[PDB]
DNA sequence: AACCCTAACCCTAACCCTAACCCTAACCCTAACCCTAACCCTAACCCTAACCCTAACCCTAACCCTAACCCTAACCCTAACCCTAACCCTAA
DNA sequence: TAGGGTTAGGGTTAGGGTTAGGGTTAGGGTTAGGGTTAGGGTTAGGGTTAGGGTTAGGGTTAGGGTTAGGGTTAGGGTTAGGGTTAGGGTT
């Protein structure tokens, strides 16, 4: 028998350094379809998608996201905390003036 | 000497017959026909500015009304561009209605 | 030339529907300016000085005062959310600021007592 | 006639795992189990944001179809260029 | 002398209420009319500044200073203390988009 | 006119203390002081230098007040009232 | 075919020369050239944008040489501007002269 | 086929014409203009209200049908009590 | 040192390709002008400098009370395998 | 519309990281007296402008030719899958 149990915190930070050196999208490509199907509904019906606008909405959402998680992190490293806690994220829109 | 004189022109006679329908008894010092007279002059160069562009890209050289219009629903936000495309169709329908 | 009848007051509108046109036209914003813009333009410019100007004295009779000074302008444009959000990076000429302190720090709250010696 | 699901996709596909991909390419290590319903709010006013603006463009031709060159010009206003997606 | 000492924390939540009901200009004027022109030598020499750009400077640079310090306050309130410290100015630069 | 210290001794630390008051703070550590000295001195380099370029567009001697209103509000921050 | 499509213009020849001068032995993917040609046409909008302001604001009505060059004093940075402001006036100083 | 389902416009349904026969029957003499958006938020509220109680029994029987006693059981907790379509 | 992961290939095999080839369309030389950025006294005003003062504002100690920090445990909660078997791809 | 493989979706478990409490000491706060400088005025003289006629060269502009740029296309040159070997320690 071979637990092998990585010790908390250390299979992520292999984790981290893989997909920091890498561009796929993390999203999936069929549900990311219909969210912004269901979110063009109330501005019109009858709208019809082309294949390109679909990709750019996904190259935009995921890069406002993924920034908004280094400056949580960076909110989080001064309280003395290593992890990133819901009242972190409200300090973050606050400051960067998205309100 | 005699003449030789410039003549700036601003929009300050307008904003105090706009203080005399809304409110009859008060009166704008200097400074604040300043801080107004600035104010006229940058939502002239927002709704210019986003109609020059809009022409532009569908290949059209005229800013008819639906393009100032396009505008005013992109810049200002909700509950004042609301109340601001149904005050300008009045204003313009009376003016072809009538002569 | 048989009479005179300005163009603002054949559309009803107060601000000037004929200083608009030429400023559009020779600010070189497009080729052909089109005459239905100009009437538009000058309608949605006069409902904004019509929202400023009537929050503004409506917060001057509340300071006992009877003229709209610098000051009573930000406390109309800095309270209204719609016109809080479009001139949300302007600052005013002599404004000041909108009264707030974060509750955590008004006065005692935990009470400053420390060591409190005793219990 | 009618998928019997109208959901349209209730904020949904953005599972634990794939807020917990983005997270992890922008440095997060520790997660905390309450993050993952608040982003799926700020995904949320971000998405309808962009798209807003992008009918307003489409409605103005008459067209019926938001084509990509749309959401760059839209994406443009709010500050974010992106580069090349459309062109 | 049984007189009226002030305890830590109450001549300073009678001021911010003072200074945040007025229109003036905390920043001396004098003062800051040198530190103006002695930005401006390097820039080019024999710059002549008009009297009304010496005002419009006091009042934004007077007006970015009383944005940093409310930026300051929420973040260190977020970090359970009450007194501003310089590792908050810093934070709040980098997330604004500033110096980084 | 100088080119000595005074210029960013002009910001005493009475009035580095007023400003803060006026935005909430209630204790203010010492060395915040002297970081906040450098932050106004880097913001009027970048006003003032914009202000410079167009001035001498104009051939002009004189930095008028439009000047520094235009410097303003190309990098976001417009100012509406000393100027037009 | 029939359709006589209008077509597109595309500063896409242009680029490829200038990378063989700098390295003669690379070459760009289709997916990279879609980003640098939008940089090529992302600096026409900045450079030329704040030549139009300057015009109006001195009452002149020409966006000439001197327009391009307090244009471009103002949206570059630092030093990419000494090393710009300084490198397009030697072309314009050999137009001159041919 | 029936390739369609109930959009949001059902809202505005209510006629201005009708808006003012259910006010004529309560001595109302001249209805102002404005007040037609208004009474079209009072309705909506209300609708809703009675339906959550209604779809709460339901789901406890397990059902998939809103039948009327279910209808009667919610309006007589909000405050009213309909006597008559029901038993 | 339980025994886990890191680093040579190497076949594999579609998309960047140089032409190459028309050819369509947009620049360029060659003739017309106009108009304005050069030019200049002036006369005007307004910025700079100098002088005086004086009284609110900064400066520099003393005293002492909070608040920032460092331990101290500890105990909830977020981490890391494991059968799925559901759903998103992948053509077509 | 198949179909198939893998991604998400459930369980446990143990560690480690918040979190609450309890002392310790420098550090802002709060008054109180000295020693100014930063404001106001008034003169005055130079330092930079505001129009205003007046050229002349630099534009525009509307004709020609014609060159250069924009579509389409086999077949080769990388370039990844795709398995071994490597190679890092890592619980």
């Amino acid at each position: 028998k071979k637990p092998h149990r990585y010790r908390p915190g250390t299979v992520a930070l292999r984790e981290i350094r893989r997909y920091q050196k890498s561009t796929e999208l993390l999203i999936r490509k069929l549900p990311f379809q219909r969210l912004v199907r269901e979110i063009a509904q109330d501005f019109k019906t009858d709208l019809r998608f082309q294949s390109s606008a679909v990709m750019a909405l996904q190259e935009a959402c995921e890069a406002y996201l993924v920034g908004l998680f280094e400056d949580t992190n960076l909110c989080a490293i001064h309280a003395k905390r290593v992890t990133i806690m819901p009242k972190d994220i409200q300090l973050a829109r606050r400051i960067r003036g998205e309100r | 000497k005699k003449r030789k004189r410039s003549r700036k022109e601003s929009y300050s006679v307008y904003v105090y017959k706009v203080l005399k329908q809304v409110h009859p008894d008060t009166g704008i010092s200097s400074k604040a026909m300043g801080i107004m007279n600035s104010f006229v002059n940058d939502i002239f160069e927002r709704i210019a500015g986003e109609a020059s562009r809009l022409a532009h890209y569908n290949k059209r050289s005229t800013i008819t009304s639906r393009e100032i219009q396009t505008a005013v629903r992109l810049l200002l936000p909700g509950e004042l561009a609301k109340h601001a495309v149904s005050e300008g169709t009045k204003a313009v329908t009376k003016y072809t209605s009538a002569k | 030339r048989a009479k005179a009848k300005t163009r603002s007051s054949r559309a009803g509108l107060q601000f000037p529907v004929g200083r608009v046109h030429r400023l559009l036209r020779k600010g070189n914003y497009s080729e052909r300016v089109g005459a239905g813009a100009p009437v538009y333009l000058a309608a949605v410019l006069e409902y904004l000085t019509a929202e400023i100007l009537e929050l503004a004295g409506n917060a001057a009779r509340d300071n006992k005062k009877t003229r709209i000074i610098p000051r009573h302008l930000q406390l109309a444009i800095r309270n209204d959310e719609e016109l809080n959000k479009l001139l949300g990076r302007v600052t005013i000429a002599q404004g000041g600021v909108l009264p707030n302190i974060q509750a955590v720090l008004l006065p005692k709250k935990t009470e400053s007592h420390h060591k409190a010696k005793g219990k | 006639k009618r998928h019997r699901k109208v959901l349209r996709d209730n904020i949904q596909g953005i599972t634990k795992p794939a807020i917990r991909r983005l997270a992890r390419r922008g440095g997060v290590k520790r997660i905390s189990g309450l993050i993952y319903e608040e982003t799926r709010g700020v995904l949320k006013v971000f998405l309808e944001n962009v798209i807003r603006d992008a009918v307003t463009y489409t409605e103005h031709a008459k067209r019926k179809t938001v084509t990509a060159m749309d959401v760059v010009y839209a994406l443009k206003r709010q500050g974010r260029t992106l580069y090349g997606f459309g062109g």
